[PDB]
């Protein structure tokens, strides 16, 4: 009734898995359900700890909203996606009531609030292209990426798909959408090897985690275009099912946090960079 | 028909006079599109409403919501200019205590989205990512918001912000800036456009402020810098009463636009010139 089921999911700086039998330090515990093989449902908790920028919003919200959670990673799926209009993912946790809220790097979007409702946002992100050092890319609209084909050889980029970024593309640039298909990255660190390895040109992904791998490359060879631009600017934001009698204590607590410099510290904690 | 409050605050709203005829001149945008405009009444101390013009980021803002929502509006400015703070009893001013007491149901302004007034209204998702900087004469050397000249003030050095705005309180709550807020509740000014005026004329010498506005005019007035960054970041939102039956479809509104590059394009129109 106050104690509380909240799904997250591995993004780091935002949050961050560890194995342990007793989380330690500015770590809160995690489980995560490991299947026991691909011929049964058959399952098991494993325990883990859990940590990260997100999670210490979740550890004041906790402290200040009063009260306690059983916090688990989500193991269908990943950020949000609807399938055959059945979401899953975080906010398909939500969705179908098997989780109070998600707390994590969970882009705010419209047709993901159109079933779940979102806090107001506390990271700030959306769209970024990540690019080696010098590439002349004005934007999201520079016609290497509009009309690829115009060039030869034509411009090489990806994503990783089936989030909020792939969904945007998918609706905004349909042409661009169905080229990019073929450089699809398993997640982002296969992506930054790819951009080093000179496989791809361009690496387009959440604006709060490109901006938070640029500042920590090797040699700061990888920067995000526009000095950090974002295109459709939002926001990461604590999920909740619609309708939820928690949403308006997340958000004064939020807005409480953001007003008194707390926020400050979390970034130091978290979000630097040397580049 | 809903009421709509505002505020004047270029480039997000723009406050001309009309014309004899009380209609709005025709003008054009930077990419040759027509400006739409709309009669906003308001007061020129008692307080004399005459009709007047209304065009900038939040109008445009206001006439695709009111499209893509399908209602009616008639625009108004708020009557004591101010944006909204909460002063036995406290009490609402400015376009806050217009949306709670009635006058008003619906704010479209650059509101900044604070902890004090979401207790009381509903915001939107931000329509507008920005924060907060300092503005100074050309010339002025301070480093930002950790100056020693704003840090450790005398009377050698004026810094200020506007009265009874959400930067006003923003500096009365936390009690790390006490020192600031004790040198600029002497001089904190009725309007950003005065205290804007007020660096020009070397009358004040730091503007602490949006960022969204002070880095316009800093690119249309070549005598103003901002310095720094921003020390702080916060968001404008379209504000409601907590039980206005618009306030879902206003916010999805809000998202859909930032999705398909419709704030983009407002801020390529007003902003970024
Ligand atoms: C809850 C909240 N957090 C912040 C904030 O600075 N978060 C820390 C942070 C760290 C790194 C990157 N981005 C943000 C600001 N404002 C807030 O609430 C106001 S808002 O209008 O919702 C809003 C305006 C602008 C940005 C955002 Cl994220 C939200
Ligand atoms: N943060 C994104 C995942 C990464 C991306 O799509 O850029 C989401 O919630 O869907």
């Amino acid at each position: 009734d106050n104690h509380l089921s909240i799904v997250t999911l591995e993004e780091a700086p935002f949050v961050i898995v560890e194995d342990i039998e007793t989380c330690v330090r500015n770590t809160v515990p995690c489980r995560k359900f490991v299947k026991i093989n691909n011929s049964t449902n058959e399952g098991m908790n494993v325990k883990k700890c859990c940590k990260g920028f997100c999670i210490d919003i979740l550890k004041k919200l906790s402290r200040t909203v009063k009260f306690t959670y059983d916090l688990y990673l989500v193991t269908n799926g990943k950020h949000g996606k609807k399938v055959n209009n059945v979401w899953n993912g975080m906010i398909g946790e939500v969705v179908y009531q098997r989780a109070v809220m998600a707390v994590g790097s969970l882009t705010i979007n419209e047709e993901r609030s159109e079933v779940v409702d979102f806090s107001v946002p506390f990271v700030e992100t959306g769209i970024s292209v990540m690019v080696s050092r010098g590439t002349q890319v004005t934007g999201l609209s520079d016609k290497k990426f509009q009309r690829p084909h115009d060039y030869s050889p034509p411009f090489r980029f990806g994503t990783v798909p089936n989030g909020s970024t792939e969904r945007n593309i998918r609706n905004n640039y349909p042409y661009m959408h169905q080229y990019m298909t073929k450089f699809n990255q398993k997640g982002v660190e296969d992506a930054l090897v790819s951009l080093k390895t000179g496989k791809l040109d361009a690496f387009i992904y959440d604006a709060a985690v490109l901006n938070y791998k640029a500042g920590r490359d090797e040699g700061c060879k990888l920067v995000t275009i526009g000095s950090g631009y974002i295109f459709a600017t939002t926001g990461y934001g604590i999920a909740l099912q619609k309708g939820s009698p928690w949403k308006r204590q997340i958000d004064l607590a939020l807005l409480q946090f953001v007003g008194d410099g707390e926020m400050e510290e979390l970034e130091t904690l978290w979000l630097t960079g040397i580049c | 028909r809903l009421k709509i409050v505002t505020i004047h605050q270029e480039p997000f709203v723009y406050v001309k006079p009309t014309l004899s005829d009380g209609t709005c001149k025709e003008e054009f945008t930077v990419n040759g599109d027509p400006v739409k405009k709309v009669i906003c009444t308001g007061p020129n101390s008692p307080r004399h409403t005459v009709p007047q013009c209304c065009y900038g980021f939040c109008i445009d803002l206001l006439i695709k919501l009111a499209r893509t929502m399908n209602f009616t509006y008639e625009v108004h400015l708020v009557a004591d200019g101010k944006f909204g703070t909460q002063e036995n009893k406290k009490e609402w001013n400015g376009m806050m205590g217009e949306l709670l007491s009635g006058q008003a149901d619906m704010i479209v302004a650059p509101l900044t989205i604070n902890n004090e007034r979401a207790q009381y209204i509903e915001f939107s998702k931000p329509f507008k990512y920005q924060g907060l900087t300092i503005l100074v004469k050309k010339g002025t050397r301070i480093t930002g918001i950790n100056d020693p000249r704003l840090r450790n003030p005398s009377d050698k050095f004026i810094y200020a912000t506007v009265k009874q705005s959400s930067v006003d309180i923003y500096f009365r709550r936390q009690v790390e800036l006490s020192t600031m807020y004790r040198h600029m509740e002497k001089h904190n000014y009725e309007s950003a456009a005065e205290a804007i005026q007020a660096v020009r004329d070397n009358k004040l010498h730091a503007f602490i402020w949006d960022s969204a506005v002070l880095e316009f005019e800093a690119s249309q007035k070549c005598d103003l810098v901002t310095t720094g960054e921003l020390f702080f970041r916060s968001g404008f939102g379209i504000g409601m009463r907590k039980d206005s039956p618009w306030k879902q479809n206003v916010s999805l509104s809000i998202l859909k636009s930032h999705e398909n590059g419709f704030m983009e394009d407002l801020d390529k129109t007003w902003v970024r010139y």
